[PDB]
């Protein structure tokens, strides 16, 4: 009696919301027809009364192509057809245009499927959030999405799973400015937002995968994979089960600090899979290296306010303990001053599983860790330092007030980062 | 969805159309006779954008075809997929603009006006979500510069919120076909600038330059000629009818590439060209596409784009490829030639992606770039437009339609002053 | 639950390190893809680690920064065996410039082999130390070799390093400049290893002409004798003996002062099965046949310096009392003489696995073998020709604007020549009688 | 993967690299239209250091031919295995240098090489990690000795870390073939010294003797030469690509054989070289190679190596023997022969081993050398340069485009300087 709802706003919500389905549909043996050939899928799917099974899940858009590439897909009978909203005109880069000239038409026949989904649902634990950061409709709708669904709703936990900009490496030219004034908004209405930035990814791929030409296709199985272990244990009997309120319970000191990176582990091709035992005691090991984060962040240069790692497969609770141990014995791994342990660990018992055509080795063992760190406080600088080049001349400005937007709504939101920056420096310095 | 309309005015433009139409119609598999003859399901979905469902299930162009005498409407129609245009869209005079921009402007095209804006109101009446306008035409033209800027006032006051394209082939003077080219392309850019939302410069020069060192033909024409700028126009907008990983509509390119509202002039280049004796000994991969991409002699036009820095530039990426490479790519570039690019903004290059290549390749791109060096190309047309209006030459047939030297002081003082605003950032530091 | 790592840096040591690998290999009874055959255990674990279900991993990582001699593993019958990821390659080879090695490309490469040596490591809970080979006389393995001694000393800290160096030979040689990089090679290694053995290619030719019996030798079967060597000083810790030493019970046994860790090998018998059969090779004979000068491994004598100390190991069927008479005898001789503040300088480990014999090799199959490891003064010579081979080269500064160029000052050559100064004047004080 | 690209010049050069281009095919069996049909894996593994891969499973030199007229190009172009270079990498002028430094290096030189630096750079950082350049060309002909010089120039300040290897063609006096040769000669041996990391002379007499006296054949060709010369070429980059006991690259031995910065103009020979009526008679073992590698007479230069010291030797040998052999050889050889090596320099031979020998034979020898002898050359040389200079002969046509006698003054001095200093060694004691 316990559901999740999944809202996926724009062009990269949709392609990484994709991934995510064969994965879901796969664990739980439901066919891409939807019909089944206990009530484990009730987290995801809802029985139909007799027979098939369809997803708690909307899809968000203002361009046909993509929705409509996934209505003529392999999975056109799965969603059900009316949530799956589809615009005419595409927000086209500008945040402007997402949030004041086309999202005041748009929320309020996307509501309606929010609220149809909703009340089916009995034991609502949340919402789940996808969209990449640096878009038009990415940030333009998603935060207006989550301005109305803060007062719809109220005390309902929203996790937001991100992509933020790589430091160098980018397909957008006015990213950093509808990055930042995204920024204003789910740093006051999002209780869990995840790193997630491509360049990262795109490392792990080369080194670990053994892939020389990675593609937009072999990184959403990656997130993918991030997905499932976060709520493997709402749908799977464990030694340690750990819900979704026992996240923000336990990785939020205070409220302005939920900004948080992500390390999966092992991630590892069939060629070189085996070739080593692959333990409970280093897989650990390999979450903390700092090549193995998500996010293109070093974990040296800061402090660790909190950690939480999920384990899923055969693992035993001696292995953990002793493992936990030997990482506060490390002298590179340093935590806060107040803080005397960090650590919250649940054990699940079904093991990860693999897609036909994927690219990563099944294995018994897997660990994925969610960490909160004072290092991230370098992804906003240099993302402030950038918006900072381009601002000093007023570029791209015009675009922006043509359509309906304050000139100093500007101001205001690179007030808030230089704000955001101070409280991360004024919590890491000791007592 | 999201579906054009394409007008096209005077001779010059009129081919150029002719052989866009030709290209277009392959691509989507479409007989001379409008009827589908494809193979794939791809090419049918999204043919709404270009195409316009009669009944009896044949497909015909929402193309208006409009120009001053009968001359080269009589060619078009003989020419191959001439079939396909429509008879009611054949809006034209009998007398003719001769190369004068006050008879193409002010008396013959008042008259006519009427009746080629009914015909666009018509079209873009009846589709279901317009997107926008694209245009070809010539500068140096009568026909071309003087109706054609006139309707894009006409357009723009009534459809204020869609954008406009104009493929304009401004005259060279190395290969001059006209005495008095630098009056009506002085005028055009004057009346274009406050507009048309974007402006694609093109060069009879370039293009004969191209066919000569790339493709290493003997006898070029300009049939081939056209078939370099038609490869072009169809590769902006590929991603807005075809599926890709990172789609790009036309609405998209305008934000990227305009920092400043009035900077809107680019520049094209098509890739990959090879001559057909050498096309073995190459290897086409995501690499050699940038290669060529960035070299000078494959732009479209007479300026050296390495005599200025680039303020942005987009390419276009056609095919099945990796994001990895493009990415890396195009930050790589940006990296090694640090001194050709604008410093005061990080990251000025745009990708797409789209998964269906052009008939007979794997891979292909288009590359727009907005460069400051265009600037050359309004200083050299400026001096020839000092020079003759000094004298007053040729100026009595112009002042006897009812302009006067005030226009043209004003006309050539708004060029000096984009000018002047054009080159200020070239110097402008961080 | 005793480990031990092995490091391979350049040519040579790569070179040498297939062959001690195939040794191991084929002493344990494993398969060169890895896999257990036809189905007593833990005699592997010094050497491998197991995968949890069949097949084995040796505890190695493999060096270069040219991929010549490296990519020839990856295909060769042994491309199963290792990790694909600890053979680490460059890109641009050294070129016999110890400045390169050390300055602009060894730093790019050791970063990830460190990370290499934690990974390795990290599964391991009883490492007595680490074993690194080198040639001295080439850039890389001379530069390369200098950082990672360096970079592990001050990441570990007691933990053992044993370095079988390879110094050039008196007058054979291959290369010209291989006098310059060889100073500041020793002078690095001086204070960063613990234990160092003598192994110039020369000696090994005569010892090879004279008993093997071949006329033409080849760096194949060279590097068979170091595996042999290596085999027979790591058998007490994975294979039970009636005596055992441990790798820790050697620098409590030879070095008398932390500055004197240079010390030289012999190994015996040696013998082609022509004749390995017409004499019983009894453990009284085969003693001495260790102590015999011109069987020593390294070319030095030790008939023109005092001896300091002695540790010796035996294997195969040998008995403890025989091995006294043996040694009593020895110090009775007087052509052998020890220092006057070391009564007793004989340290002996017996071991019951007699040596493994390779097939299509050169050596014969016996019952008993010894291997020698000595600690003496004469071991100074080595030092002055090749001071004086540095000095020459050195006095008018040949071959120095190849290495000045590539981030090294001027004056380095000079500190390392006042470092051979002062150690050879410490042996010689060392040597003095009270 | 630290490959070595091709840039031969002038008539000489193209005349080599026609050569060495189908000596290399030959060994990696790489059939004149580029399809691969070897017999083994090893001929592969390391085809990337000359080779480059196009589309169709096809194998493409990178070598850059630039030369003053066409007709050397085009007849290299018809010849066998004509078709494997690129045709865009033939680069050539219209008028020709006449034999002239100051055309080849000022007035032709300037206008063209934009083109060719163009092409250097494409074929140089497209590559995955660069190992160096190697050009070959001729000091008697003026548009190679000019124009290669000043690639060399501009090549090196680009590339300031790379290897850069020159094989020289030096003309003697008794088989003379231009009477302008001193002039050029000087000139670019003075702007050769300065720049080249490694520079190799080759004399045509020495050729011809070889050919007549070991070879005893009765008409030797320009064929045959530049065979020998093929064969010496690729036995110094054999053990580049094919694994050995002891690999060692152009890095290795331009550190082991230079020791002073100057002093890098070696001469090579090969060995073994029998006739066909005695090929059998003779026993292939290394104590004949090195006899005969170190026989004076087979050197490829008439400088004689008794008249001087050797600084440093080094010898390549290829195939399969026993180093302890070697070693032996090369230290009896040093002991035999203590007079002519000089004595502050002990163990002065370096010696390398590579498993893969020549097509066609069990055992080679590839021997380069640096001794004292060499200042003969240049001492003949710069005295007939003095004598034509004394007398200002010839000087007009030189100092017509743009040199005046400065230069050939500063030429003279840094030649007499050059050779001071080189023959300062040749009597030092330790
Ligand atoms: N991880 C991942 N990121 C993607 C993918 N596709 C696009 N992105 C990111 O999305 C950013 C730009 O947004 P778009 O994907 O073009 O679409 P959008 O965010 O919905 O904004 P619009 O273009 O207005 O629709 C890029 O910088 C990419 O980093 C994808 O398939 N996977
Ligand atoms: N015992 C033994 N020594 C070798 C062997 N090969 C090379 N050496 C020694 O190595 C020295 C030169 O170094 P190399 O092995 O050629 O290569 P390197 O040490 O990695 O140095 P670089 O050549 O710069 O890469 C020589 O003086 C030899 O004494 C071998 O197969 N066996
Ligand atoms: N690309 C291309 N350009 C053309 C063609 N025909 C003419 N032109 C160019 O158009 C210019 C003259 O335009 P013009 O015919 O006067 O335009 P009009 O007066 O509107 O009909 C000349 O400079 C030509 O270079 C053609 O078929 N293709
Ligand atoms: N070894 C060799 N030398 C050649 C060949 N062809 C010409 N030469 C030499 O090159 C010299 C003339 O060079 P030249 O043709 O003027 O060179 P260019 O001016 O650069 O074209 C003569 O002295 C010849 O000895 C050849 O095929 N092989
Ligand atoms: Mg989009
Ligand atoms: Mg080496």
């Amino acid at each position: 009696m316990r559901e999740v709802i999944s809202i996926h706003v724009g062009q990269g919500g949709i392609q990484v919301g994709n991934a995510c389905w064969e994965l879901f549909c796969l664990e739980h043996g439901i066919q891409p027809d939807g019909q089944m050939p206990d009530d484990a899928f009730n987290t995801f799917f809802s029985e139909t009364g007799a027979g098939k099974h369809v997803p708690r899940a909307v899809f968000l858009d203002l361009e046909p192509t993509v929705i409509d590439e996934v209505r003529t897909g392999t999975y056109r009978q799965l969603f059900h057809p009316e949530q799956l909203i589809s615009g005419k005109e595409d927000a086209a880069n500008n945040f402007a245009r997402g949030h004041y000239t086309i999202g005041k038409e748009i929320v309020d026949l996307c509501l309606d499927r929010i609220r149809k989904l909703a009340d089916n649902c009995t034991g609502l634990q949340g919402f789940l959030v996808f969209n990449s950061v640096g878009g038009g409709t990415g940030s333009g709708l998603g935060s207006l999405l989550l301005e109305r669904l803060s007062v719809d709703y109220g005390k309902k936990s929203k996790l937001g799973f991100t992509i933020y900009p790589s430091p160098q490496v980018s397909t957008a030219v006015v990213e950093p400015y509808n990055s930042i004034l995204s920024t204003h908004s789910l740093l006051e209405h999002t209780d869990v937002a995840v790193m997630l930035d491509n360049e990262a990814i795109y490392d792990i791929c080369r080194r670990n995968l053994d892939i020389e030409r990675p593609t937009y296709t072999n990184l959403n199985r990656l997130i993918a994979q991030v997905i499932s272990s976060l709520t493997a244990s709402l749908r799977f009997d464990g030694a340690l089960n750990v819900d979704i309120t026992e996240f923000q319970t336990n990785l939020v000191p205070y409220p302005r600090i939920h900004f948080m990176l992500s390390s999966y582990a092992p991630i590892i091709s069939a060629e070189k899979a085996y070739h080593e035992q692959l333990s409970v005691a280093e897989i650990t090991n390999s979450a903390f290296e700092p090549a193995n984060m998500m996010a293109k962040c070093d974990p040296r240069h800061g402090k660790y306010m909190a950690c939480s790692m999920m384990y899923r497969g055969d693992v035993v609770p001696k292995d953990v303990n002793a493992s936990i141990a030997t990482i506060k014995t490390k002298r590179t791994i340093q935590f806060v001053d107040w803080c005397p342990t960090g650590f919250k660990v649940g054990i699940n018992y079904q093991p990860p599983t693999v897609v036909p055509g994927g690219d990563l080795a099944k294995v018994m063992r897997a660990v994925c860790m969610i960490s909160n760190s004072t290092a991230i406080a370098e992804v906003f600088s240099r993302l402030d330092h950038k918006f900072d080049l381009m601002y000093a001349k007023r570029a791209f400005v015009h675009w922006y007030v043509g359509e309906g937007m304050e000139e100093g709504e500007f101001s205001e939101a690179r007030e808030d980062l230089a704000a955001l920056e101070k409280d991360y420096e004024e919590v890491g310095i000791e007592t | 969805m999201r579906e054009i309309v394409h007008i096209q005015g005077g001779q010059c433009g009129n081919q150029i159309g002719a052989k866009f139409w030709e290209v277009i119609s392959d691509e989507h598999g479409i007989d001379p006779t409008g009827t589908y003859h494809g193979d794939s399901d791809l090419q049918l979905e999204r043919i709404n954008v270009y195409y316009n469902e009669a009944t009896g299930g044949r497909y015909v162009p929402r193309a208006i075809l409009m120009d001053l005498e009968p001359g080269t409407m009589d060619s078009v129609r003989a020419g191959p997929f001439g079939q396909l245009f429509r008879p009611d869209n054949f809006v034209f005079g009998q007398t003719g603009a001769g190369n004068n921009w006050a008879k193409g402007h002010y008396t013959e095209g008042a008259e006519l006006i009427d009746s080629v804006l009914d015909v666009v109101r018509k079209e873009a009446e009846g589709c279901d979500c317009l997107q926008g306008f694209q245009i070809t035409h010539s500068l140096g033209g009568g026909t071309g510069s003087g109706m054609g800027t006139l309707l894009i006032s006409k357009v723009r006051e009534e459809y204020p919120d869609r954008i406009m394209e104009t493929f304009s082939v401004v005259p060279s003077p190395k290969v001059s076909d006209t005495v008095v080219e630098p009056y009506n392309a002085t005028l055009s850019v004057h009346q274009l600038v406050e507009n048309a939302d974007e402006c694609m410069v093109i060069d009879n020069e370039a293009l004969y330059d191209i066919c000569f060192r790339t493709l290493k033909l003997t006898t070029p024409t300009y049939g081939d000629l056209n078939h370099l700028v038609s490869a072009a126009m169809s590769g902006v907008t590929c991603c807005l009818r075809f599926p890709g990983q990172l789609n790009s509509d036309l609405r998209k390119l305008a934000v990227n590439l305009i920092p400043f509202p009035r900077l809107h002039f680019f520049m094209i280049g098509f890739a990959p060209l090879t001559s057909r004796g050498s096309q073995q000994y190459r290897a086409l991969t995501v690499p050699e596409l940038t290669q060529q991409m960035f070299d000078a002699k494959n732009m479209m036009c007479a300026a050296d784009p390495r005599h200025g820095r680039y303020l942005t530039a987009s390419a276009l990426f056609r095919g099945r490829m990796s994001t990895k490479e493009v990415d890396e790519q195009m930050l790589n570039v940006q990296n090694k030639n640090s001194s050709y690019f604008v410093e005061w903004i990080p990251n000025n290059i745009k990708s797409s992606i789209c998964d269906i290549p052009p008939k007979g390749l794997k891979m292909a791109v288009t590359f727009v770039g907005n460069s400051t060096a265009i600037q050359e190309m309004f200083k050299r047309v400026a001096e020839q437009f000092t020079a003759m209006f000094r004298r007053k030459a040729f100026l009595h047939w112009y002042t006897g339609e009812g302009m006067d030297e005030m226009e043209f002081t004003e006309a050539e003082s708004n060029m000096n002053d984009l000018v002047s605003e054009y080159q200020q950032y070239q110097d402008a530091t961080a």
